[PDB]
RNA sequence: AGAGUAGAUAUUGUAAGCUAUGUUUGCCACCUUCGACUCAACAUUUCCUCUUGGUUGUAAAAGCUAAGAAGGGUUUGACUGUUCGUCAAUUAAAAUGUUACGUGAGUUGGGUUAAAUACGAUGUGAAUCAGUAUGGUUCCUAUCUGCUGAAGGAAAUAUUAUCAAAUUAAAUCUCAUUAUUAGUACGCAAGGACCAUAAUGAAUCAACCCAUGGUGUAUCUAUUGAUAAUAAUAUAAUAUAUUUAUUAAUAUAUUAUCUAUAUUAGUUUAUAUUUUAAUUAUUAUCAUAGUAGAUAAGCUAAGUUGAUAAUAAAUAAAUAUUGAAUACAUAUUAAAUAUGAAGUUGUUUUAAUAAGAUAAUUAAUCUGAUAAUUUUAUACUAAAAUUAAUAAUUAUAGGUUUUAUAUAUUAUUUAUAA
RNA sequence: AUAAUUGAGGUCCCGCAUGAAUGACGUAAUGAUACAACAACUGUCUCCCCUUUAAGCUAAGUGAAAUUGAAAUCGUAGUGA
RNA sequence: UGCUGACAUGAGUAACGAAAAAAAGGUAUAAACCUUUUCACCUAAAACAUAAGGUUUAACUAUAAAAGUACGGCCCCUAAUUAAAUUAAAUAUAAAUAUAUUUAAGAUGGGAUAAUCUAUAUUAAUAUUUAUCUUAAAAUAUAUAAUUAUAUUAUAUAUUAUAUAUUUAUAUAAUAUAAACUAAUAAAGAUCAGGAAAAUUAAUGUAUACCGUAAUGUAGACCGACUCAGGUAUGUAAGUAGAGAAUAUGAAGGUGAAUUAGAUAAUUAAAGGGAAGGAACUCGGCAAAGAUAGCUCAUAAGUUAGUCAAUAAAGAGUAAUAAGAACAAAGUUGUACAACUGUUUACU
RNA sequence: AGGUAAAUAAUCUAAAGGGAAACAGCCCAGAUUAAGAUAUAAAGUUCCUAAUAAAUAAUAAGUGAAAUAAAUAUUAAAAU
RNA sequence: UCAUCUGAUUAAUUGUGGUUAGUAGUGAAAGACAAAUCUGGUUUGCAGAUAGCUGGUUUUCUAUGAAAUAUAUGUAAGUA
RNA sequence: AGUAUGAAAAUGAUUAUUUUAUAAGCAAUCAUGAAUAUAUUAUAUUAUAUUAAUGAUGUACCUUUUGUAUAAUGGGUCAGC
């Protein structure tokens, strides 16, 4: 149930990095994408050029956002007393900067 | 009931209805990403209702077509976006696939999810129209787009077209009249060149679609195989 | 000594004598949980099975006693917390121990056990008991050793792909009944064989799923309650087209089936009024898979199939031959020569290992791995199958087609037509 | 009573060491009390099998604990606080 | 088993706390945030109103809006109770203090007027607990005033038509569902016999103070060291069903979560089914299984006479005959002990 | 009885070194620090392991070879 | 926690506030509870209580080097 | 819980040298090959340093005890106290 001894330095080590099982391996199946001349996984598709497909359908098969006319036709003063502005909380904020906490997809390699 | 599928940690009633959202969302849009093991078991029901719904349409028997229908209506969720899912089905997107013998839906593997090392895949309906009638483009047919844009990559590098690529071509072409096949093509890469910002010379443009599908449609050892001594 | 009809030594063996054991009850004080379940390993001082000596007390058959022998086997119930014991029904037999009186980081907790309480006894009393009774508390994700499986790395009498012997590690090894020999041998009769073979079983082990049985959150049908859809039809509105003389009629698309007021406060329902405010087909969800009847594959034992591994070799106790030493005698603790066991060696089976063998040898397709589709396999791995698309041949999974199975209605039918 | 009963009920009385408000005795009802029997039922068992979901296993992210003189931490027999 | 600090080990091991998710888009930044659609879960709640509490957590700093009427506090009034207070000498007392009496405080309670909307100031003058039956009345049908059977029976409002003050008032008549529920009324059964305390006319007034108000509240926003399956007061709690707030469903509303994706060996947990047998299990039938109406009938011995036993066991009617939601309903007996319903070692 | 109680001596206690397989107490011998030629102690001298050759008898049982197991039995051998 | 079980118009359950506790209250009585546990709470102080008991007590070198017996002891864990 | 500074250790990762995949126990000491590094007197047949070839010897430390490798006490490591 419990460890009699300290586990030492050799044997916690042998135990962790020994076996190839727990160790990492080369990802040798990398291969060339067709669309863009960079490195892809092998049997899979390029992650920017699907990517790039995806953009382009969105910005064709895009539903037209609603604009209320009332809203569109109110003067800037009016708009102003209408729906004026406000302090945004702590946690707002913290949600407002994306950027801080969201990965944007990195760009492979090109390929030789 | 044990093997007959994937049973993707969900129970059983649960399992059913996520698989009959994952189809129905694949016939709305005719592309969607999922992971790996749930666009695989998605793609199993979708075909099968395809298929359901091609039998319905051919079938002189009319109790057999009303069975069929009948079961086609329960494999679907027709409601807010789906109301008319099953006019699309009969209407739209069955008659894509009779001459097809299966094989309606392609997984396709992506790069698996960051945040998750979950395998992630785009399942989409195989031959889906990339123009509808108004001017504009269809979302789908993903493999079909990433084939032109290989083949405008091709071009821009003076290189010869891949095996594989004019296979994959000869494959699309298989179920596609050549005339249709070469506007989809040329309509695909009008898009594609702006985005990625090459010049749109649209004759040369034409004369290359027209000798790409030359080459697809007319078709032409170290150990010696010798009999018994 | 003495019993044993006679004779101490077939069988029995007083009291006293000499030992072994560490299985009991003690003593010492170095040293501060009984039973059940589960799985057993070891011993032999052998209960059964195999071999054999003795048995006026071995005629036969049952026995009794002794030698070899640990291969295989050695019980299910009623009572009790019990081990034990009493009994019942079996068995070839129901052997005796050792293993922290094996086994609680494996289970249990009935006994023993503290707090509550009562009873009998003891005590002035608080309370107490080699007493009785009801109730009643420990938990632990495994670091190392070890064991069961599974990989990676490796040094290979030097490579890879395959086939692989000796060997090593284990497994296995049976037993009963009936039948025949034979109602023979033996015996006055009653009774009743050895030697040996066969067939049924047995307990154990292994594999298998064709069939049978089970399951089957694959599936199908039936079915109660409530809700929610799609389609069709009707009505109404809006939008788009066509006709007609914006209006009406038609076609397509979309949305809608509400609402409001009365019946003496409130709520619900009902009807009436108000409004265009619909009733058939087919689905789904929920209620243990809602419940119930069937049920494909797979998996399984209630099922099926096989095995209990020979022949052979050397032996144990025991039984002999010739034959001295020792004129006889003596199977030899002499030389020679023979028999002899469920034991030993082996044999058979599994796993490991890889001596050896065939082939190819810097590669337009050498051998492997990474990758994909997978299952013959599987925790992860590993293993095995496939990764075809060109001059030919090769289907891994899904999908498709097919025949087949399941479901449950169906000739009162389906399809072609005249 | 059971094939078979150290349990249960009935009865007997060498009551080791019963007994009358530390109440004595016999009942009806009640009791999650304790013991025993019959019925029915059943995976409790003969004797386990199949299925379902959550864990277990793998990948990604986060990230405990008791413990620990130091450890390069095998078997057997012998020895020996 | 020193104290403090730092850093190891177990170990990148267990675990990430009851859970249903999917896609598309915000965004070629999302398993986790927002939106839309689909699917599910809670639904006499996981909803909607609130009380208490609390790092304001909120839909936020440009922030929770009150003269009062199905608005609370504050205020007036007091209960339980409290008070270095109160009365040459209230009484007692080593000191502290304690007692009795006064006065003051003290909500968990009582408190005028109001949609015809309503006016609170000042001055002056003399209600334990339960029940709504039976009878009687008239109404509706059958038969021949009287019988039989059935509902109805105190209050709650709009309409119409009359009669009196003069379209505004008062009274009368007639018209008009069922089932729950409310308040207010009346009469009244039982013993356990049911709070306290704070006037009316007239004249003159009344420019209406302060505080609470977010959200959360069967919970991530309180008490539990944690965004803890524990603890936490009240009122509504769509319909369909039913005796019902049981049970099923779920209109609406709310929610789907600081872990995911796969795989589903051994093994564990929590479920479902099981041939032949049926307690052979075990200390012990522990556990599991077992319900042939839940309504209406009927129901024994014994017995303290209490359908106590009884919800008796069996059994009948209605329903169903191959079965086909959930929930309520789980035997009979003998003995020991204790009359009984209760109480007890919060955690063996 | 590795028991208990005291008597005498020694060692251990508080004593390292060699031997007794391993060893608090037995057999030798007392570490001031080295050095390593010579005498040695107890104990040893086939190998493991530092060091050996002989003589005369006996055993044949692996008896025994650093922890001696008895009465009794059988077979020899001497002496009378 | 889940299942199962018991009471459920009463010696019922429960909100809000109050009274009674550290020789000490409340207790249908279990030494039961009195702020996560009482044969008598907690805090502060006496206080560095006391401990014939346990454990600990830190550099080096040099010289000598015991005892575990008798007697006494409310003494046999001590002390003379 | 001052401010500077900080090659103090425990502890982690990485690199270099060296040894290590037929070998068994306080991981040290002594013997003794080999490999590497440094060396402005290595003149060398050199010297020092580092390093589990191989061989031999070697039962942690303290406390408490008649007596402990003990499977008796106590300590996870280092720093300060
Ligand atoms: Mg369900
Ligand atoms: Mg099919
Ligand atoms: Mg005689
Ligand atoms: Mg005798
Ligand atoms: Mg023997
Ligand atoms: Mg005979
Ligand atoms: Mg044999
Ligand atoms: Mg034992
Ligand atoms: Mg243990
Ligand atoms: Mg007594
Ligand atoms: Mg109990
Ligand atoms: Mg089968
Ligand atoms: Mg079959
Ligand atoms: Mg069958
Ligand atoms: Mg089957
Ligand atoms: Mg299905
Ligand atoms: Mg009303
Ligand atoms: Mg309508
Ligand atoms: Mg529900
Ligand atoms: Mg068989
Ligand atoms: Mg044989
Ligand atoms: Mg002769
Ligand atoms: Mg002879
Ligand atoms: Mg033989
Ligand atoms: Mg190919
Ligand atoms: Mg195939
Ligand atoms: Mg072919
Ligand atoms: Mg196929
Ligand atoms: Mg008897
Ligand atoms: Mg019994
Ligand atoms: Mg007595
Ligand atoms: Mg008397
Ligand atoms: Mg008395
Ligand atoms: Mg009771
Ligand atoms: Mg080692
Ligand atoms: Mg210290
Ligand atoms: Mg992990
Ligand atoms: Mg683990
Ligand atoms: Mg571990
Ligand atoms: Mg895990
Ligand atoms: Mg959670
Ligand atoms: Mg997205
Ligand atoms: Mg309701
Ligand atoms: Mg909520
Ligand atoms: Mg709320
Ligand atoms: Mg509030
Ligand atoms: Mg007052
Ligand atoms: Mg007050
Ligand atoms: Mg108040
Ligand atoms: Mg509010
Ligand atoms: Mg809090
Ligand atoms: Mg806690
Ligand atoms: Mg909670
Ligand atoms: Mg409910
Ligand atoms: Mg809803
Ligand atoms: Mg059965
Ligand atoms: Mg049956
Ligand atoms: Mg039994
Ligand atoms: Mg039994
Ligand atoms: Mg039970
Ligand atoms: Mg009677
Ligand atoms: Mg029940
Ligand atoms: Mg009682
Ligand atoms: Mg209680
Ligand atoms: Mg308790
Ligand atoms: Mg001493
Ligand atoms: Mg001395
Ligand atoms: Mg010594
Ligand atoms: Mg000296
Ligand atoms: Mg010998
Ligand atoms: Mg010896
Ligand atoms: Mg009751
Ligand atoms: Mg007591
Ligand atoms: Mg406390
Ligand atoms: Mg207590
Ligand atoms: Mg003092
Ligand atoms: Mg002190
Ligand atoms: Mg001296
Ligand atoms: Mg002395
Ligand atoms: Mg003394
Ligand atoms: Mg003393
Ligand atoms: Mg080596
Ligand atoms: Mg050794
Ligand atoms: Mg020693
Ligand atoms: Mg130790
Ligand atoms: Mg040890
Ligand atoms: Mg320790
Ligand atoms: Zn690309």
């Amino acid at each position: 149930a419990v460890p009699k001894k300290k586990v030492s330095h050799q044997k916690k080590r042998q135990k962790l990095y020994g076996p190839g099982k727990k160790q990492l391996k080369m990802i040798h199946h990398l291969n060339k994408c067709p669309s863009c001349g960079h490195y892809k996984r092998a049997n899979t598709l390029c992650m920017y050029c699907v990517g790039q497909i995806s953009h382009i359908w969105k910005t064709h098969t895009a539903k037209e956002e609603i604009k209320p006319r009332q809203e569109e036709e109110l003067s800037e003063l009016d708009q102003r007393v209408l729906y004026p502005g406000r302090r945004d909380t702590k946690y707002t904020k913290d949600l407002k900067d994306k950027d801080n906490y969201l990965e944007r997809r990195v760009r492979t390699l090109k390929k030789d | 009931t044990v093997g007959i599928a994937r049973k993707l940690s969900r129970d059983k009633a649960h399992r059913d209805a996520l698989l009959k959202n994952l189809a129905c969302q694949l016939f709305q849009h005719e592309s969607i990403v999922s992971t790996h093991a749930k666009c695989k078991e998605a793609s199993r029901v979708a075909e099968r209702i395809i298929t359901w719904t091609k039998r319905a349409i051919t079938t002189s028997n009319s109790v057999a077509q009303a069975e069929l229908k009948s079961q086609i209506q329960s494999q679907l969720f027709l409601a807010g976006d789906n109301r008319k899912l099953m006019k699309r089905l009969f209407s739209e997107i069955a008659p894509r696939y009779l001459e097809r013998p299966g094989g309606y839906t392609r997984v396709l593997r992506l790069e698996p999810r960051a945040n998750d090392s979950a395998p992630q895949s785009v399942l989409e309906l195989v031959d889906s129209p990339v123009m509808s009638e108004s001017h504009t483009v269809n979302r789908g047919n993903l493999k079909m787009w990433l084939l032109v844009k290989s083949v405008i990559n091709d071009d821009a590098n003076q290189l010869p077209h891949n095996p594989l690529t004019l296979q994959n071509l000869h494959k699309v072409a298989k179920f596609k009249a050549e005339a249709q096949l070469h506007g989809e093509i040329m309509l695909i890469k009008q898009v594609l060149l702006k985005e990625m910002s090459l010049p749109y010379d649209e004759a040369l443009e034409n004369e290359r679609t027209q000798a790409l599908l030359k080459e697809v449609y007319s078709s032409s050892s170290s150990y010696v195989m010798v009999p018994r001594p």
